RNA sequence: GGAUUUUUGGAGCAGGGAGCCACGCAUCGACCUGGUAUUGCAGUACCUCCAGGAACGGUGC
């Protein structure tokens, strides 16, 4: 049956072919390797990343490359993104998948259909072609993703990942306060919180609208985070801030203080005088209640946390972005709007009358009687029926001779009389 | 009766014994004093009718329109 | 306003009502309420011939015909 | 003639004439069944009838499709985890295929709600007892081949096999 | 003043259905009958949750654009603020 | 229209509201609201005083209410009595 | 009604439509009038059971419509 | 005479609402429209069989409304004058 | 009776639903060419009968000839061109 | 095109007998000769019936006027 | 500006019991085994009849 060796030889040249896609990308533009590497260096500190000036002149080797804008970089990043998936997906079902009297068996068999006119150029070249749109240059994106759309998973507030829209959340914020005290800026200043966010709460940690809130938020932070870092392994990092979330807490509340001791994360939200008690409450009915109940609000509190410190670049960068179109104009504000705008939707790469029938006497009923007692809806239209083949052949073939005498005809009855006139 | 609409057969049934059913399936019998546009209805000395049963002796009533079913004569 | 019909006049329908009752039968008029005229008619089964449906009570209707 | 995106928009779309909302992808030369996301799960059947096809694999989750119409293809294998992708799968027309051994049929044992299942025109229906195998390998057929599966073949199929 | 609606126009909303569904999308239009217009919106059916330590979110269906009829409508509170996009 | 409030059926609220007597409301909850009319208007909407709204549940229960407004399509009945007295 | 202006939008597109019963009704809308009467062709029918149908052409009374789902392509009325 | 004239007066008053669908609203009222359409703030909700939620706002369409339970102060004579 | 767009089948096991008769039709008969539509009822006059419609005229000849005295569901229908053009084939022309 | 209107106009000339059915009620419906109607469909019915089809009761009502709120349907019958 | 497509309502009410498993009444429908009739050129509520089976589905109380 189907040779494994054709297969598996197949799939290893599709990864290579991914490889030297992804690589021939990180190659006119470095940015995109630099870019992720970059913030993966402040998730996993091991990480060793490029010369600066490498970095800064966007140069690999020895020649420096164009700067490209956001969105392409971006763009490029989530392509990749997919690519890398599919490699993903083809390493496993590869790992899942790893005589003479035959060949001449086989050999007999591909005599079969001679009769195939055919030119076949289209193994390498598709796959090449299928990860390298439009008739020559106008869209960077591959055929293999013709079809992404960064504007489906970026807003234009947040300019594929300049800025986070967090303006929305403040509206939630002020339903959640009960007041109007709170500014867009009052509110980032509460973000920055995020022992701070568990020692000074703006809420009360127990309370119900607090905590939803909360809750919503964490995501948005985090799918954004992602969103906005497609390059880096999400799941490594989840699972890291996983692990840290469970391995730190459980020897001390990993929140330590030379005087009150040892305080417990969102389910208790009190402190203890040495391990040993901290240790013999973590089995006490109170904290077994707690942490059963408040478990997904505690993590996700401290998902907007490690997260929200991810991206303190962002943070700082809108907070900034608020505080410029505060002070601005009008005139100031509306072209800004424009340009945000602009960069939201542009290409990734730059290359009758009836008052007249009226008037003019139609759409007006009438009948002619002699013709089928056919109708006519307008006057004028009456006197070319009169010099017409079909008008005429029912006047001579009737036995009333043809042209003008007998213009005015209506019925047929009164120009037969009409013609005994006549002759 | 050469036609015989709503509106008369309801004023000719002023001052008499009706009987109305209510889409709940309550029926109260009374003397109809009167109706108005709406055929929102008036009964006097009326009777509470559920189940057919003679429930509860109620007396001068309106009856909101959109809960009429139906009135009969009585 | 008319309700547009004149498309599904004189043809054969299939008409859900309330209270979870289906009945089928040609399209013979209407008013302005959707107040129908429906011939031929039958409960679904049982031939009532031609009756009034009240548009009022008209979930749905689909065409048996093209 | 890759299955794509594209190709998929500017496909002939319509309500057959079983009432079912079905595409068209006829006549295409496909080689392999991908990029079926594109559909968005609107179909209810999928022609692939006279293509290129090999395997029958690479769906996206199809919540909505039930029938399957793949006809005058090459397919000569089924991929194992076509009832993850496929949940409501209940007819399976595969026609003037490819298909030899009676162990190549197994994956359609996973396929919990099948019902109509066509082989005919395949290399497989001439090997011994290739319907009694079917029969117990794939007991959620009801319809083989257009002809009832009945109980004596049932039991039949429990002897044998068993 | 009018504005009790156009107030609330570009705000995520949360609205209540007469069978007790809860749509929350972000509401960009209404009318005199109080038909409605939400976009990006999903509905919920088990909860609207105020932080439930189990899970927030059960029968969940993502809708997208919607255009809810206000014979049908009982009532809508503020859930976010508005999406900037 | 006076006349017709004056005549017509909803008399009984004009007589109601002028006598300062008390009605009983059977109501579309299965309620019943047992008082005095303060105000009323074509839909039946009323405002009403010193309400003893009773009920079951078998079990009877009533509660008392100074002060309230009823949406007049909750009207089933309207009863004037000897009931004041 | 400004809904009804973006109703009439989305006349020879795919919408669903979910009645007051919740059968929900897929397919495209041919013409959407005044009071949400709408007619369609060539629907998916989901019922209450979970169990589908096929129908050519179908016209449902506005009253009796709880909502309709309209494309994603008509959101970019922002005016109003 | 219009009595949702009356209701539009309520502005800043604290009320329980009854709906017809059984949920008990009490709030603030900011503004009862010409279709008695009512909105508040400051809301505590209680949906039949469940506990309270708390709302900063909340909208009801007239329609849903069965009876709206007023302060106990309130100057009923002076508030029916036009 | 000249070549035809629609082929009428006989001697069909009458037994079979409506419903499952027409899909397993459709199912057998898509192997010739896209089937526009098919008329088959249970009537006494009708019953074990039914008029399969094909896009393409070459189909229903190709059809017509491989199919001929196929068992299905236990007996071997019958197929001949239709007498008269089916009112949707006429819609299709027109 | 026959106006439904009309076809009531006729059931009224006619004197047939009448059968209605009922809004959001099932197990009953209603049986009269219509002797009048008005602009809401509003009926005057004559020797009048309810008709119960789960139980095959009938009762006796004479001089019937079914507010329209309750139409759902109308059918002729030949007693 | 309360009379059929929105805001003056057609709503209201009814489920535990027995030892994870199983369930009262009425109506309609395919439906499943046997056997049996029919060989017929159409556009469809449905479709032979006879006997047996329903730990089947939907609606209402």
């Amino acid at each position: 049956m189907e040779t494994i060796l054709e297969q598996q030889r197949r799939y290893h040249e599709e990864k290579e072919r991914l490889m030297d896609v992804m690589a021939k990308e990180m190659l006119t533009k470095k940015s995109t390797l630099r870019d992720q590497i970059n913030s993966d260096h402040r998730t996993r500190a091991m990480q060793d990343r490029y010369m600066e000036v490498s970095g800064n002149l966007r140069d690999l080797y020895d020649d420096k490359d164009g700067l490209r804008k956001e969105e392409l970089n971006a763009i490029s990043g989530p392509n990749e993104f997919a690519e890398f998936y599919n490699r993903l997906k083809q390493i496993k079902e590869f790992h899942r998948k790893h005589f003479e009297e035959l060949l001449k068996a086989r050999e007999n068999p591909s005599e079969e259909a001679q009769n195939l006119v055919e030119f076949t150029d289209e193994e390498g070249y598709g796959r090449y072609l299928d990860l390298h749109y439009i008739n020559l240059k106008a869209s960077e994106k591959l055929d293999y993703i013709t079809y992404l759309s960064i504007f489906d998973q970026l807003f234009d507030i947040p300019k594929e990942r300049k800025n986070a829209e967090y303006k929305r959340y403040l509206e939630m914020l002020l339903e959640y306060l009960q007041d109007y005290t709170d500014r867009v800026k009052p509110l980032q200043d509460q973000n920055e919180l995020f022992e701070k966010k568990w020692e000074n709460g703006t809420f009360p940690g127990w309370p119900k609208e607090t905590s939803s809130a909360l809750t919503h938020a964490g995501a948005h932070l985090d799918l954004s985070a992602f969103s906005s870092w497609e390059e880096l392994a999400s799941l490594g990092l989840d699972r890291l801030k996983s692990a840290l979330l469970a391995l730190g807490l459980k020897c001390g509340g990993t929140l330590e203080e030379r005087a009150q001791r040892l305080f417990s994360t969102k389910g208790k939200s009190l402190e203890s005088l040495d391990t040993s008690l901290f240790a013999k409450n973590p089995k006490s009915k109170g904290t077994k209640r707690d942490t059963e109940r408040n478990k997904d609000i505690a993590f996700l509190e401290a998902q907007i946390y490690e997260y929200v410190e991810i991206l303190g670049e962002q943070r700082h960068l809108t907070h900034e972005n608020v505080q410029r179109k505060q002070a601005r104009t009008g005139e100031e504000r509306e072209e800004e709007e424009e340009e945000q705008i602009s960069e939201s939707e542009s290409e990734d790469e730059e290359n009758i009358p009836y008052w007249l029938y009226k008037l003019h006497g139609l759409n007006i009923n009438y009948n002619c009687e002699i013709c089928g007692n056919y109708t006519y809806r307008g006057p004028k239209a009456f006197q070319r029926h009169f010099a017409e083949w079909r008008h005429a052949h029912g006047m001579r073939c009737l036995g009333i001779p043809n042209t003008a005498h007998f213009a005015n005809v209506t019925q047929i009855e009164d120009a037969v009389s009409l013609w005994a006139k006549l002759k | 009766s050469l036609p015989l609409n709503p509106k008369p057969f309801l004023n000719g049934l002023t001052g008499k014994p009706v009987m109305v059913k209510l889409k709940w399936g309550m029926e109260y019998k009374g003397y109809l004093v009167s109706v108005d546009g709406y055929m929102n209805m008036q009964l006097a000395n009326t009777e509470e009718y559920i189940d057919g049963a003679l429930s509860g002796h109620l007396g001068e009533v309106l009856i909101r329109c959109n809960n009429v079913l139906y009135i009969r004569g009585v | 306003h008319p309700p547009e019909l004149k498309k599904f006049m004189d043809k054969k329908l299939s008409l859900k009502l309330n209270g979870g009752r289906h009945v089928q039968g040609i399209l013979r008029g209407f008013d302005p309420f959707m107040n129908l005229v429906i011939d031929e008619c039958v409960e679904m089964q049982n031939n009532i011939g031609m009756v009034v449906i009240r548009g009022n009570s008209i979930i749905m209707l689909e065409a048996l015909e093209r | 003639v890759k299955l794509t995106a594209e190709l998929i928009e500017q496909a002939a779309q319509y309500t057959n004439a079983v009432r079912d909302r079905e595409l068209d992808l006829r006549g295409y030369k496909i080689p392999v069944i991908e990029n079926l996301g594109a559909t968005l799960d609107q179909f209810d059947a999928i022609d692939f009838s006279d293509n290129e096809i090999r395997k029958l694999d690479g769906f996206p989750l199809l919540r909505r499709l039930k029938t399957l119409l793949v006809n005058n293809n090459r397919i000569c294998r089924i991929g194992e985890g076509l009832d993850q992708a496929l949940p409501c799968l209940t007819e399976l027309i595969l026609t003037n295929n490819s298909l030899v051994e009676l162990g190549d049929l197994d994956p359609l044992a996973s396929l919990k709600s099948l019902t109509y299942l066509s082989i005919l025109r395949n290399p497989v229906t001439n090997k011994k007892h290739y319907r009694l195998y079917v029969i117990y390998k794939v007991p959620q057929v009801r319809v083989l081949d257009f002809q009832k599966v009945k109980l004596k073949e049932r039991q039949e199929a429990e002897k044998m096999f068993k | 003043k009018s504005s009790k609606m156009l107030q609330h126009i570009d705000y995520r909303m949360r609205c209540i259905l007469q069978d007790g569904r809860i749509f929350i999308g972000t509401f960009k239009a209404f009318d005199k009958h109080m038909n409605l217009i939400l976009c990006d919106c999903d509905e919920f059916r088990k909860i609207k949750p105020k932080n439930s330590k189990q899970a927030e979110r059960e029968e969940k269906r993502v809708l997208g654009l919607v255009l809810l009829r206000g014979e049908n409508l009982v009532s809508m509170t503020v859930e976010g603020p508005p999406p900037k996009d | 229209e006076e006349e017709e409030f004056n005549t017509g059926p909803l008399s009984v609220l004009t007589q109601s509201v002028k006598n300062n007597t008390q009605v009983l409301i059977n109501c579309r909850n299965n309620k019943k609201l047992l008082g005095r009319v303060k105000a009323f208007d074509r839909h039946c909407n009323m405002v009403l005083e010193n309400v003893k709204e009773m009920w079951t549940e078998p079990v009877n229960k009533d509660r008392y209410i100074s002060k309230m407004f009823l949406r007049g399509d909750s009207v089933i009945v309207v009863l004037r009595n000897p009931l004041i007295a | 009604g400004v809904p009804i202006k973006v109703l009439h939008e989305a006349e020879g597109h795919i919408v669903t439509c979910e009645t007051n019963t919740g059968e929900v009704y897929r397919g495209k809308l041919i013409e959407a009038e005044d009071n949400m009467n709408c007619q369609m062709s060539n629907i998916t029918v989901t019922y209450r059971d979970g169990r589908v149908a096929q129908l050519e052409q179908v016209y449902i009374r506005g009253s009796k419509i709880r909502f309709l789902i309209l494309p994603d392509m008509l959101k970019n009325m922002l005016k109003s | 005479m219009k009595l949702v004239r009356f209701l539009m007066k309520l502005s800043h008053e604290t009320v329980t609402i009854e709906l017809k669908n059984g949920t008990q609203v009490h709030g603030t009222i900011t503004g009862v429209d010409v279709s008695m359409n009512t909105h508040l703030k400051a809301v505590k909700m209680t949906l039949k069989n469940r506990e309270p939620v708390q709302l900063e706002t909340l909208s009801i369409r007239g329609n849903n409304i069965r009876y709206f339970i007023l302060p106990d102060s309130l100057p009923l004579d002076t508030l029916l004058v036009d | 009776i000249r070549p035809n767009h629609t082929i009428y089948i006989n001697n069909m096991n009458d037994k079979i639903k409506k419903e499952e008769l027409k899909r397993s039709l459709y199912a057998l008969f898509s192997q010739f060419g896209h089937v526009v539509d098919i008329v088959a009822l249970k009537t006494m006059k009708m019953r074990g009968q039914a008029f399969v419609i094909f896009k393409e005229l070459g189909s229903s000849t190709n059809a017509l000839r491989q199919l001929q005295g196929f068992p299905f569901y236990g007996k071997p229908m019958r197929i001949q061109y239709a007498k008269t053009d089916s009112d949707i084939i006429s819609k299709m022309r027109g | 095109m026959v106006q439904p209107i009309n076809l009531i106009f006729r059931y009224l000339q006619n004197r047939s007998r009448i059968q209605v059915w009922l809004y959001e009620q099932v197990n009953m419906r209603i049986e009269g000769c219509i002797i009048g109607f008005d602009e809401y469909m509003n009926l005057v019915l004559d020797d009048a019936e309810e008709i119960h089809s789960k139980t095959k009761s009938r009762k006796q009502l004479g001089r019937i006027m079914l507010k329209g709120d309750n139409i759902t349907l109308l059918q002729s019958v030949s007693n």
